[PDB]
């Protein structure tokens, strides 16, 4: 009945989430909530639909810290890009190697926040998949609290958008 | 593993009212100063360019926090000393205070390695150590850093 009905209607919604070119706009609505189940510890990060390189691409999900994690805990938004174990893996060439581009939008499209980085292949987030989700990468310092939580452009009608770029190149 | 590598984030801030580092940075006249300060620093008091890494300067909250990339468990020993001992930041008063032309930028410095505060640990250089290495670098240098590098020595030659 559950593990019935529950597993179709999440697979169908993994399946509307999913992109197949590296690009991922993800929309985290009910912000002011979500906030505050970070701030309080109950919950702390949130984990994104799964998105692809190319349609048997590497498989890959966002992690977000409302209210931060590691150096950045409780002082700056994190969030993190997660190699996760591909269908296709076998197929790919590993390490990952794609420079990945984390975004925040501004919603009056003027100043984004924005990181890229180039992974720096000897660590560990970067290996085939032995498990579902390799360690995260990213950015701890991804984006001060306060630029997200009162008087700015970040946040409107209680969602955020968060995107993420792959870069292709060399695919 | 096959090589000693870790990293960390320096905390670095102004005691006076004015010598902002966070808008001295995103200042366009100052930044690549800033940036030649902060080189200096580390490689004078804190270890040669090979041994001690800038990954990313993050502007952030009126502070600026440098992520670094130490190379050898040895040399990041000496980057620890050196930071305890008040070295770095004796080095590093002095090259901002070059930097922003100003007599003196006292600075208060704070070291973390993911959530471990490193300060309350000054005492057991050995521990340090294992909480520097658990925070594995996974990104290059930011591509920041490489524009004012250009930036740098193209002023440099006239």
């Amino acid at each position: 009945k559950d593990l019935a009905m529950a597993d179709l209607e999440q697979k169908v919604l993994e399946m509307e989430a999913s992109t197949y070119d590296g690009v991922f706009i993800w929309k985290i609505s009910d912000f002011p909530r979500k906030r505050q189940e970070a701030v309080a510890g109950r919950i702390p990060a949130i984990f994104s639909p799964a998105f692809y390189t190319s349609r048997y691409g590497y498989k890959m999900c966002l992690r977000i810290y409302l209210n931060g994690d590691g150096t950045g805990r409780g002082t700056h938004l994190s969030l993190f890009f997660v190699v996760m174990k591909g269908p296709n893996d076998a197929l790919l060439r590993w390490p990952f190697n794609q420079k990945v581009t984390l975004m925040l939008l501004d919603q009056n499209n003027r100043e984004h926040v924005i990181d890229a980085f180039r992974p720096d292949v000897t660590s560990s987030s970067f290996q085939r998949p032995v498990n579902d989700m390799n360690i995260a990468s990213g950015c701890p310092l991804f984006c001060p609290v306060s630029k997200m939580e009162a008087k700015n452009s970040y946040v409107r009608d209680d969602a955020i958008f968060i995107k993420a770029i792959v870069d292709l190149t060399g695919l | 593993h096959e090589e000693w590598v870790g990293s960390a984030y320096l905390f670095v801030e102004s005691s006076l009212d004015k010598v902002v580092l966070s808008d001295a940075y995103a200042h366009p006249q100052q930044k690549v100063a800033v940036y030649r300060a902060l080189q200096a620093a580390l490689a004078e008091s804190g270890g040669s360019p090979d041994v001690l890494q800038m990954l990313k300067i993050h502007r952030s909250d009126p502070q600026l926090i440098v992520q670094l990339r130490f190379c050898g468990r040895q040399p990041c020993g000496r980057f620890l000393r050196a930071y305890r001992e008040g070295a770095l930041r004796a080095a590093l008063q002095r090259s901002l205070a070059a930097a922003l032309a100003q007599h003196s930028v006292p600075l208060q410095l704070e070291l973390r390695a993911g959530a471990e505060r490193l300060d309350a640990l000054l005492a057991d250089e050995e521990r340090c150590l294992s909480c520097i290495l658990a925070q594995q670098p996974d990104r290059l240098r930011d591509e920041e850093l490489a524009e004012l590098e250009d930036a740098l020595r193209n002023l440099k030659c006239g």
